[PDB]
């Protein structure tokens, strides 16, 4: 931020201030989900509808 | 002057300015001109005091 000023040479108040921007991070992580769906073949081959589709 | 310190005013971080003025100048006085063949004490200058009685 900006600030009023006086035009002193030599007291506190004729003097401008200095400041700061800043700058910080925030993160992407790739993180992994997953599942095994495990089937017999033979029931597999039994049943009337593809349970590998399903 | 703009981004100068000066007499401890810093310029640039209270808007001031300052103005240096400066020059060279030398000064030369011909005193003992010749007279003959032996070297001669002189001045051009002569001076005059005021009266110091009361």
């Amino acid at each position: 931020h900006a600030k009023w000023v006086g035009e002193s040479a030599t007291a506190p108040e004729g003097v401008k201030p200095t400041a700061k921007a800043t700058w910080a991070n925030k993160t992407l992580v790739a993180e992994e989900l997953a599942v095994i769906l495990p089937i017999h073949e033979n029931v597999l081959a039994d049943a009337t509808e593809d349970l590998l589709a399903e | 002057l703009d981004q100068a310190t000066v007499g401890g005013i810093n310029l640039a971080e209270r808007d001031m300015v300052a103005l240096r003025f400066c020059g060279r100048f030398a000064y030369a006085l011909g005193d003992n001109i010749a007279q003959g063949r032996v070297a001669a004490e002189n001045s051009p200058v002569a001076v005059i005091t005021p009266y110091a009685g009361s």
